[PDB]
This record gives C-alpha cells, structure tokens and sequence, in this order.
C-alpha cells in the first residue's frame, strides 16, 4: 500500500486518511538535475565546465478518486484543490522511503474526469531546493523508537554517530550528499559551552572561527547558520566573521583556547 | 402424471430454459398510446457493456 504524508502548519496529514474517497496509486520522483555553468571560448573544443549545481525538480503521485455520487465527488474535487493549494511551501514525504521529506510548493493539475464517480489526478510537487533532507536532524538520537531513520540514508553501519562532544579534539559524520554550507542557505547549528577564549577548527575543510571573548560555562555560544551569538545576543563585530562547514563523511574538529568544552552540532542531512 | 411421480417429475419448480420465440420486442407508435410487435421477428439481441478504468 502507498500514502504521502503531508506536513503543514505543524500537523501531518495523510492524504488517504484525510480524503477516504482518494488513493494514492503510485510514487515518483525526477533524477536531479544536474547543470554544469559552462563557458566556451570559440575556435575550441567542447566548453570549460564551472560549478557544478542543481536546478530544481518534480515530485509526482498518481492517485484516483472514487465517490459515491456526483455531489460527493465535486465536493471532493474542491476540497482537494483547497487542501493541496496553500499560500507557502509545505513538506511531503512517502510511505516507501518514510525518512525522506522535501520541501514543496504545489502545481496546477486537472482532474480527468473518467466516469459519474472516479477520477483520476497525477500531483506534481514542485522541490525548488534541488535536494531532499532528512525528517529529522542531527540532535534526533539513533534510536529505534524514535521512529524516523530508514535505510539509505548513507547510515554509517561500521561506527557510532554521536553529535554531542565534551572533548577539545573529535569528528563529526556528515552523512549527506552535499557539503554542510550555511552560505548556500542551508541550514546548520552549533551550541558551545565552555570557559576561556574559544577557536574552532575544521581540518578536513580547512575552516577556522574565532571568538575574541572570554567566554563562561554559564553563557552558551550559538552560531546558527551565518549568525553567531552570545545568549541570544550579536557579536558578530567580536568574531573573525569565519564560518565553519561539514564536508561529505568525516570531518576532524580541534577546540583551542577553552577548557571542558561542550559543542553539539544540530544539522539536517542533505540527499539527492 | 401420476404414480407418485416416481418416473415422471411433474412438479413445476422452474423453467430451466425460455425459447426463444417467447421474448420479443416491440416499440410505442408515434403517438405512444399502443404498443406494436415488429412484424416476422426471427433474431434478437441484446447488448450491454461497461468500461473499465485503469487504476493500477
């Protein structure tokens, strides 16, 4: 059996449950779409290809409707139209791969009307970040009642996956497929509580932040994608304004200038 | 007909066929107030059918 879960306004819905007359009859979802920036210079061959991105794509579910009468099934129709039709993007995901969810926007699509009672509709989620994450973050635990992780999801079956450090020196597994960039809009957090002057290093990446405060335990620091913070206070002006990001599998972390140290790395995984 | 209907089974229980000569068709007249039988009927049909939608 197939269904598509739909978040919104914090609330899943069910698309079977919440229309009995409407089944979900199959999944589908666009390769990536993959677009190098290309460059050519005339009289040679073939062109310079630039950064590799990816453009947006569609995720499609066939389903049909089944009324009991014709006032049922109009009644129907609008109340589809006015479910699936919202003024802001929405998450959907599938009963297939439950533990991958993207961030949609809805397409216009008619309904073919086949007889007094059944008809049948093709939705097509329009995906405009290019990729699909994962339902829950890193700070969700590995746990089998927590309900959330799947396989596929570039698990690493081979060593333990913790995202919580009390060390000045560790790694951290970034199990997506794309490079943790806060520039790129993604979406990245790190609480860190130590005492002292603290400087975190990303060696795998190269990438240095540096805070020029004496920091307490009480006092929690909280860089949140290009922001960083002081109990909810900017101090950008007080920073080398470096921004620190996860490279694909392991990425080693060094903590100078602070002792007993407490970091926690709060992230979703970015698949394709 | 008789003797218990040991042999002869005479009790009417059901047709267990209709010849065809019985069922005929007819159509109202102009003004729809008689019904005519079409003159020397010798082969009827009839033909219902329903589509079937894909829902695989």
């Amino acid at each position: 059996m197939s269904d598509l879960f739909l978040e919104l306004n914090g609330k899943v819905h069910s698309l079977s449950e919440t229309f009995p007359g409407l089944s979900v009859q199959e999944v589908s979802r666009q390769s990536p779409q993959l677009s190098m920036e290309t460059a050519e210079i005339a009289g040679t061959d073939g062109v310079i290809p630039g950064m590799t991105q990816f453009k947006p794509f569609i995720f499609s579910a066939k389903c049909n409707l089944q009324a009991l009468d014709i006032p049922d099934y109009h009644l129907a129709v609008r109340e589809i139209y006015e479910f699936l039709f919202q003024r802001d993007s929405y998450y959907i995901w599938s009963d297939q791969m439950p533990g991958i969810r993207y961030e949609v926007h809805p397409k216009p699509v008619d309904f073919s009307r086949e007889s007094d009672r059944v008809g049948l509709l093709t939705i097509e989620f329009d995906v405009f970040k290019g990729y699909a994450e994962s339902r829950g973050t890193s700070l969700d635990p590995m746990t089998f009642e927590v309900d959330l992780w799947q396989m596929g999801m570039n698990l690493s079956n081979r060593d333990d996956l913790f995202y919580v450090f009390r060390e000045n020196t560790f790694r951290v597994y970034n199990a997506g497929s794309d490079r943790v960039n806060p520039l790129m809009r993604h979406e990245l957090d790190i609480a860190m509580t130590a005492n002292g002057t603290p400087t975190i290093h990303n060696l795998t990446t190269g990438e240095s932040f540096e805070y020029r405060k004496e920091l307490q335990k009480t006092d929690v620091l909280l860089l949140n994608n290009i922001y960083p913070l002081v109990n909810n206070r900017r101090v950008g002006k007080d920073t080398n304004h470096g921004i620190i990001t996860l490279e694909k599998g392991w990425n080693d972390f060094e903590i100078k200038g602070v002792t007993d140290v407490t970091i926690a790395f709060n992230f979703p995984f970015i698949y394709r | 007909a008789f003797e218990e209907n040991l042999y002869c089974d005479y009790t009417p229980g059901a047709a267990k066929a209709v010849a065809g000569k019985d069922v005929i068709l007819a159509v109202f007249n102009a003004a729809g107030d008689k019904l005519l039988a079409v003159a020397g009927q010798q082969g009827l049909t009839v033909n219902r059918s329903k589509d079937s939608i894909e829902i695989t």
